[PDB]
């Protein structure tokens, strides 16, 4: 089905008429308009007084990249190298070597946060929860070196932001 | 456990710090090396050794779905003990 | 209608490439080898064109891998060997060809384990 | 078939191949070969010297009346002697249907402009002299579209680096932005996922 | 909205339609931001038997197309690729505005 | 007679079965002159022919639009034009002869 | 008859003026040409999905169901039919996401600039469900070439029809400001008219067909996802100009509204995404409680699933228009070619037919009423 | 010549006598799946993956092993033949460890392969899985016998090319395991080339361990000079 | 045979007519240019250019090849013309701010690995 | 044991939707 | 906390006066929120 818009034809007998001229000689549209800003004058802003009231996220919201760690406090990536093969913009650098204890674990651990697209593939690709992307989204920086993160930055920001990324998963684990 | 490099460096959990001769220091003058304190390797070697009275075990990382995958370990080599490929945690067969 | 020229083929004055990076890249025209760590021989079965290889040093901040040549992914693929050299020739690359290298067959016979006299006899199976 | 599997159209595809059939018929000098698709979409094969009629009697039968040129693009075979594929995607509104037209060319070869056929190839064609290299003829005003003023090469050839040759930064000693041969601080790293042991059986080629 | 009477008022006969039915600020009549867990079905092929994977999978039920009159190898009624588009009813809900 | 077609630049034409007529025989006249054999000369005759007997046996103008299948006349005599230009175009193309030359081996095959 | 450029989405604009009228306009682009085409072709599909919400960056979800729709048309797989709501839901969100960044941005550069904060609002309102449903605002890259990335959280819905029950007195307002207006009436009425044969053979779609009085529309004649299972009206023009196509836009803002009531009651269970984990990927307890879905999440999240050799050309309507994709395979898991078509690149190319004889502001009005977005012009 | 025509999907192919089913397959240009099949290597028959239909025939025969005889019809890909591949990769994935991220043979498994190709996505085992002591043969080949498939393939390597007779199967039934029975370096010029023939990754690189993925590398073609072979 | 389809020029003498004519365009352009875009050459340096970028595809025997080259030097003769390129455009003709780069085995052998 | 439990319409259905356009008219000749 | 205001303004933080290093009584910032009242603040959830 359709409809049509603009397929109204004007009455033509006097009242219309008058109506008609009456709208262009005293600008009753006009004033129609300024009486709905009126209106909207007189009802609440929309605004937050930031940086005091803060926009609504959700547990699903991805912003500052974190490398998380087992309860007994050992990291849980283990070097498979899935988030640098999904990484869309090949924003993640992996080395990796035997531990002192055999373990395998990475050496190296960079993100660039200025080549990330903050999609999330990396954080979904990960078999072991190691790699996440957090809610921290007020990280800007003064200069484009400090935004090349390695891994003692990103194992900061985990010990850092743990607790409310723990309860981020678990508040939506059961829908991955 | 964080040791301190020759020059006054800290000395990451990799093992890296920059030599006496190595110009790149001059990055970290007027500003800091970031360093992680918590050393994964000692925390894991202060955890205790679980006993279990079966031949294999099972291991998932604690915590189910949010752990890593279910792995199965044997104990039948009482020289060692079992150690999870992912947790690093340890478990062996009651001797004794 | 036809002009019926005769000169061989050579589009190098219209691809835009630079003059270095023709008369002294060296392209190499081969059958990519099965890799040993699998069975498969699916990915051995067209041809392929790929440069030689240029530095790569270390970055000094991050320590990553950088390079200086614009051809250092670039593989090609080719039907047959006819077409790749074709498309080396008409663009103007020195190229190096070696032939396909196909397994030859083999006898098999499980029978030959368990040998009279033969010394094909299985010490276990 | 399970919900799992998208279900076929057979009424779809039998109309395809007898309209197929039928352009075939009517213009045997041009059409090279007709084919449809398991998802029932219905592609003509035609010699390059024939765009401009048959492209014409497509937009002009009343059988066919093809009045919209959806899209019009190239892809480049390397490996073929006639390097660039020219495609026609045209769409028709009096039958609700679809068509795609395919033409072979090459670097040196040029392809006659539908211009006069459909006015939105003349852009479409300029981004393909842009962007491969091909050359069309009597063309209104055919010139680079999408690439910088002065850019050497062809960006879509599948020989052309993704990164390119050259790159843009500043110099405050000529006070200008100046153009130098490409660096790249990391490499892009070119990652090997083709897998042996094929995954269908239903395209295997012979071994020659 | 905690608005005073005599502005509601004006502000209602300023636009000409009711406000307060139907303000554009979010209050208590929203979701709760904490929820119960999910639980989320499985899928239809989650079967213990009779759920053989060649017996299901899409990808190897795809062809090559198929190819009519490949020139390197009757009274005849004329086609069309499909039958012509039925014509568009004039929406019978409110055909004109 | 109704106003405003709907579609924007296409006029209103009073008495449009003379306008059918002529045009139908305009395209049969130039149909012609092509080839006996051809398949576009054949198609085009039968299509022509229906749409005309069509056209003689309603005098109606809605209820030949209903029946042509085409609606709003006015586009058909549109496609009456277009078809009459195609056939003079085709006529000077001459489509019906056989191909001019087989692609390459390889043009067309797909994969590589 | 002098020369001018404007120059610095962005756009250079050389116009020869004889006095006030334009006698040549000539669009320059290229100035948003990233080569998205390109870099797609070193990527998997699942890679390459990121770069359509950046294609058109008004209407992201619509291009991803566009490519979704061309690689499950390629893989001969189906989504789930509650992934299919889901995504038909989603498209008329994004719908009335674009046409109100139509409106208002045609209106701000008009010289109106209230209904744009009026309706960003809204446009705030329809980013959380995007958070909340995927975790980012814009770019959410939800829907995949197997259905949807994950299920609607628990209180979604409810959210979603609080939001849609306020929404007519929005567009009434809007209406208020803007339809009845005399100035609004002259700056747009009789303002870039085309007919309805040079609109379809100059590559026209969308509103630019359906304002000249061509009724065309690929959700009704073409359906895809669930679309013959709602019922909408398709709003129609009848002079060609600007003032029509704005009420088209605003009575498809209405009818998407009619069409996101109706998938909210509508909405069936089940899974989200096709049950075949070689195309989707298992879920996370599977994949770390069972061995094939070990073996199937690494092998799909670092090669891809390869896709069956061929070409298709796929297109939705867009609220722009109609988009494709066309998409060519080689066999494997990463594509061979993927052309973008976008109505906007058609659109920009009749501007010159499309301002003939018009003043130097009706141009300004004329790139509005096209609802130019030079992502998905230049690619 | 004294060749025998056999068909391969109903396609002719002209062999010599002798010759198996995977061999004329091979010839047709289809590459049966197989875990035990090493053509440098004898036949063995255990992995049971290279099950293949012939035609009017009631029962599957393996193709790596089974002799072509003059008139057959090879089925591939039959219903049958197919169901055999899915079972056969569901009976070989039921005691296998979720070892793929800490695997050193991730992007390069034949087991991952085949079961992407030629086997179903989902698993129906419900029990416990096993786990096998790993073994110690040197400091050159990393052993975890956990990810053993048991195609004794290594075992013929080294019994036939090797020339060395150390590894053994030790046990029965499921228990059964792969080894030198007592504490033993498998010690020889040749002894890294049991990494390769191993579709598994129960036998790795110890010298490479962890330290890359097969996707990121670049494979350059070159020459050995570590002698006068090349 | 090797018969092929044409593009302006049948034979070598056309398709030098045409680069004598496209020479004569950019010849009579150079110094509009340079006073144009305010440059910092002088117009025999622009013109030595101009004869630099002919000769640079002097070798060319194929017609076909000689007058796709010549579309593409009318295409940025049309673009100098019409001002669409900006100052920074006409420079990259003359590589002002790269590094001179020496030709000698010895230089070449110093200073990297590059052959 | 536990039963499935997921975003969906409440029993009955969500309330109708206004969507029509309303312009009222203030009235005077 | 302020449930009669809408959604957005009906929770808030007053920052403290002197953080770590600093003196915060005119330079304030976001980042100063510690993680759990990051997430209580940012409406992720309802339980402080
Ligand atoms: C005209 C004379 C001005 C009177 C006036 O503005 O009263 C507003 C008063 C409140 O109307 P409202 O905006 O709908 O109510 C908002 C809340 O009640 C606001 O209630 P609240 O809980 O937010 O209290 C905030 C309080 C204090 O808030 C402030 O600190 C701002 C006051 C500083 C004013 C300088 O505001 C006031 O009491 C002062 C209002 C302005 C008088 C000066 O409106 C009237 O009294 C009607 C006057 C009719 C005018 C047409
Ligand atoms: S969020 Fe996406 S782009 Fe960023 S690191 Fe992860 S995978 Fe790469
Ligand atoms: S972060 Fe996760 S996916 Fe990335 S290497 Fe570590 S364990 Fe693997
Ligand atoms: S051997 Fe293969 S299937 Fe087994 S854990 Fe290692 S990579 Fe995975
Ligand atoms: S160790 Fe490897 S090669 Fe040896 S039997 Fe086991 S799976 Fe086969
Ligand atoms: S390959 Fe034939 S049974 Fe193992
Ligand atoms: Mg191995
Ligand atoms: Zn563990």
């Amino acid at each position: 089905t359709y409809k049509f818009v603009n397929m109204r034809e004007p009455s033509m007998d006097m009242k219309s008429v008058t109506d008609r001229a009456a709208q262009t000689l005293l600008w009753t549209e006009l004033v129609r308009g300024l009486g709905m800003t009126l209106s909207y004058l007189f009802r609440e802003p929309a605004t937050i007084n930031y940086p005091f009231e803060k926009g609504p996220l959700s547990p699903r919201f991805r912003g500052e990249h974190a490398l998380r760690r087992y309860p007994s406090g050992e990291e849980r990536c283990i070097a498979c190298k899935l988030c640098e093969a999904v990484c869309p913009a090949q924003a993640i650098t992996i080395e990796a070597e035997p531990r002192a204890d055999g373990s395998r674990r990475t050496t190296r651990y960079d993100i660039d946060m200025t080549k990330c697209i903050y999609c999330g593939f990396c954080q979904e690709a990960c078999p072991v929860d190691a790699i996440v992307e957090g809610p921290n989204f007020e990280f800007s920086t003064e200069t484009h070196e400090e935004l090349l993160y390695n891994k003692e930055k990103l194992l900061n920001n985990g010990d850092k932001w743990e607790a409310e990324i723990a309860a981020n998963i678990q508040a939506d684990y059961l829908y991955r | 456990g964080v040791r301190t490099s020759p020059t006054g460096e800290k000395v990451t959990h990799t093992g890296q710090a920059y030599d006496d001769g190595d110009y790149r220091r001059v990055r970290f003058s007027d500003r800091q090396k970031e360093v992680n304190e918590n050393f994964a390797i000692d925390l894991i070697a202060e955890q205790p050794v679980s006993e279990v009275g079966s031949r294999v075990i099972s291991c998932d990382g604690g915590g189910g779905a949010l752990g890593h995958p279910r792995v199965y370990i044997n104990l039948d080599k009482e020289t060692k003990t079992g150690t999870c490929g992912y947790c690093g945690l340890q478990f062996r067969q009651p001797h004794h | 209608q036809l002009i019926a020229v005769d000169e061989k083929l050579d589009i190098t004055t219209l691809t835009g490439v630079p003059e270095e990076h023709i008369k002294t890249r060296k392209v190499r025209i081969f059958v990519p080898a099965r890799n040993n760590m699998q069975s498969g021989v699916n990915n051995t079965k067209k041809w392929k064109m790929e440069f030689d290889t240029r530095e790569r040093w270390e970055n000094p901040l991050m320590g990553w891998s950088s390079t200086a040549d614009p051809l250092s992914n670039l593989v090609l693929t080719f039907s047959t060997k006819e077409d790749a050299v074709a498309f080396a020739e008409k663009n103007g690359w020195s190229f190096d060809v070696e032939e396909r290298k196909v397994p030859k067959p083999k006898s098999k016979s499980y029978g030959a384990n368990f040998s009279w006299n033969k010394r094909t006899r299985v010490s276990t199976k | 078939t399970r919900p799992t599997i998208r279900p076929r159209n057979d009424v779809v595809h039998k109309q395809l191949s007898a309209f197929g059939q039928y352009v075939a018929e009517i213009l045997p000098k041009y059409v090279q070969q007709v084919q449809v698709s398991c998802f029932n979409e219905l592609e003509i094969f035609i010699h390059p010297d024939g765009v401009i009629p048959v492209l014409t009697f497509l937009r002009d039968h009343t059988n066919a009346q093809f009045k919209s040129l959806a899209d019009l693009t190239a892809v480049d075979v390397p490996t073929r002697q006639n390097r660039f594929e020219i495609v026609y995607n045209l769409l028709s509104l009096r039958f609700n249907s679809r068509i795609r037209v395919k033409t072979y060319t090459d670097e040196l070869t040029p392809i006659e402009s539908s211009v006069t056929v459909y006015k939105a190839a003349n852009w479409y064609e300029r981004e393909i002299w842009d962007m491969f290299g091909v050359f069309f003829a009597n063309h209104p005003d055919l010139r680079r579209i999408l690439t910088d003023y002065g850019f050497e090469g062809h960006p879509f050839r599948k020989d052309f680096p993704l990164s390119g040759y050259v790159e843009l930064r500043y110099d405050d000693e000529v006070k200008r932005v100046v153009a130098e041969p490409v660096e790249l601080a990391q490499e892009f790293r070119k990652f090997d996922l083709n897998s042996p042991w094929e995954a269908f059986p239903a395209y295997r080629q012979p071994p020659e | 909205a905690s608005a005073t009477r005599v502005i509601q008022l004006l502000r209602n006969w300023a636009s000409g339609r009711d406000l307060q039915a139907k303000l554009q600020l979010r209050y208590q009549e929203i979701s709760k931001r904490t929820q119960p867990p999910p639980k989320l079905p499985v899928g239809p092929s989650h079967k213990l038997s009779n759920n053989y994977y060649c017996t299901r999978d899409g990808r190897r039920e795809a062809m090559p197309p198929s190819i009519v009159m490949s020139s390197q190898k009757t009274e005849k009624k004329a086609v069309t690729p499909a039958p012509p588009i039925k014509r568009w009813e004039l929406s019978k809900d409110q055909p004109y505005l | 007679l109704k106003k405003t077609t709907g579609l924007v630049g296409l006029a209103v034409c009073e008495t449009p079965h003379e306008r059918l007529k002529i045009l139908y025989t305009k395209i049969l006249d130039v149909l012609g002159q092509i080839p006996k054999n051809a398949a576009y000369r054949k198609y085009t005759e039968q299509i022509t022919n229906e749409k005309l007997g069509m056209v003689k046996a309603e005098p109606d103008v809605k209820k030949l639009e209903e029946q042509l299948q085409g609606g709003q006349i006015e586009e058909v005599i549109l496609q009456a034009e277009n078809e009459l230009s195609l056939a003079r175009k085709m006529l000077r193309w001459k489509p019906w002869e056989p191909l001019v030359e087989e692609p390459p081996a390889n043009q067309w095959k797909w994969p590589i | 008859n002098l020369t001018l450029n404007f120059g610095p989405g962005v756009l250079r604009l050389v116009m020869e003026l004889s006095g006030e009228m334009v006698r040549k306009c000539d669009p320059h682009i290229g100035l948003l040409h990233r080569g998205t085409e390109k870099l797609i072709e070193y990527k998997t599909y699942l890679q390459a999905l990121p770069y359509f919400d950046r294609l058109d960056y008004v209407s992201m979800m619509c291009n991803e169901q566009a490519y979704s729709l061309a690689v499950e048309k390629l893989l001969n797989i189906q989504p789930p039919p509650r992934a299919q709501w889901i995504r038909v839901l989603f498209g008329e969100i994004t719908r009335l996401l674009n046409h109100i960044m139509a409106v208002t941005t045609h209106a701000l550069d008009i010289g109106a600039m209230t209904p744009f904060f009026w309706m960003f609002e809204e446009r705030e309102k329809m980013f959380e469900f995007y958070e909340r449903v995927s975790g980012a605002r814009m770019h959410a890259a939800y829907i995949r070439p197997g259905g949807v990335h994950q299920d609607l959280p628990l209180g979604l819905l409810d959210d979603i029809y609080e939001f849609s029950k306020n929404f007519s007195f929005r567009i009434d307002e809007l209406e208020e400001m803007l339809t009845n207006n005399r100035i609004w009436r002259n700056r747009t009425v009789d303002i870039g008219v085309v007919t309805a044969e040079d609109a379809l053979n100059y590559g026209f779609s969308g509103v630019m067909l359906r304002g000249s009085g061509i009724q065309w529309d690929l959700r009704k004649t073409q359906p895809y996802d669930v679309y013959d299972q709602v019922e909408f009206d398709v709003p129609i023009g009848s002079r060609g100009d600007c003032y029509d196509r704005y009420l088209c836009r605003v009575e498809e803002m209405r009818q998407s509204l009619r069409i996101i009531s109706q998938c909210l009651n509508k909405m069936p269970p089940g899974e989200i995404k096709v049950d075949d984990a070689k195309v989707s990927p298992p879920k996370r307890a599977e994949m770390k409680t069972s061995m094939e879905s070990l073996i199937h999440h690494f092998k799909l999240y670092t090669e891809g699933y390869q896709v069956p050799p061929g070409a298709t050309y796929t297109a939705i309507e867009a609220p722009k228009g109609e988009f494709g994709v066309y998409l060519v395979s080689d066999g494997s898991s990463r594509p061979y070619r993927c052309k973008i078509k976008a109505p906007g690149f058609a659109h920009l190319a009749g501007l010159d037919k499309m301002s003939k004889g018009h003043m130097l502001a009706d141009v300004v009005a004329i790139i509005g009423t096209q609802d130019i977005v030079f992502g998905e012009v230049d690619r | 010549s004294n060749l025998i025509e056999v068909f391969v999907d109903g396609q002719s192919v002209m062999v010599e006598p002798g010759t198996t089913v995977l061999q004329a397959c091979e010839k047709v240009g289809m590459q049966i799946p197989r875990f035990c099949y090493h053509e440098r290597l004898s036949v063995a028959g255990n992995c049971r993956m290279c099950l293949v239909e012939i035609e009017k025939a009631p029962k599957v025969v393996a193709a790596c092993a089974m002799p072509v005889m003059k008139g057959w019809n090879i089925l591939t890909n039959s219903e049958k033949s197919k169901k055999a591949r899915e079972g056969v990769m569901e009976f070989l994935l039921a005691n296998h460890p979720l070892d793929c991220p800490i695997c050193d043979q991730g992007g390069e498994c034949d087991l991952q392969d085949q079961s992407m190709m030629f086997g179903s996505d989902r698993s129906r085992f419900l029990e416990g899985k096993r786990a096998v002591e790993d073994k110690n043969i040197g400091p050159l080949v990393k052993t975890i016998m956990t990810r053993c498939i048991q195609c004794t393939r290594c075992i013929r390597f080294a019994s036939e090319i090797a020339g060395v007779d150390d590894l053994g199967t030790t046990g029965r039934g499921n228990d059964m395991q792969v080894g030198t029975y007592i504490e033993k370096m498998f010690m020889s010029e040749l002894s890294g080339n049991i990494i390769d023939i191993c579709p598994v990754g129960a036998l790795t690189s110890k010298p490479y361990a962890f330290t890359a993925r097969p996707w990121e590398t670049r494979k350059t073609e070159s020459i050995d000079v570590m002698d006068a072979v090349g | 045979g090797t018969s092929v389809k044409p593009i302006f020029s049948r034979d070598m003498n056309e398709a030098k007519r045409r680069v004598r004519e496209l020479y004569r365009a950019w010849y009579r352009e150079v110094p509009n240019t340079v006073h144009l875009f305010q440059l910092d050459i002088s117009v025999k340096q622009g013109r030595d250019k101009v004869r630099e970028m002919f000769m640079k595809n002097a070798h060319v025997t194929d017609p076909r090849v000689v007058d796709l080259l010549v579309i593409k030097g009318k295409m940025e003769l049309e673009e100098t013309i019409n001002v669409w390129k900006q100052r920074t455009h006409i420079m990259r003709f003359f590589h002002e701010t790269e590094a001179p780069r020496p030709t000698d085995f010895l230089s070449k052998f110093y200073v990297g690995h590059d052959p | 044991a536990s039963k499935v439990k997921q975003d969906m319409p409440p029993p009955g259905g969500y309330g109708p939707i206004d969507y029509k356009r309303n312009l009222p008219r203030r009235g005077l000749s | 906390e302020d449930n009669k205001q809408f959604f957005g303004r009906h929770r808030w933080v007053i920052y403290t006066t002197e953080m770590n290093g600093r003196d915060t009584f005119w330079d304030v910032d976001g980042s100063m929120v510690p993680p759990e009242w990051h997430r209580w603040l940012h409406c992720m959830t309802d339980d402080p």
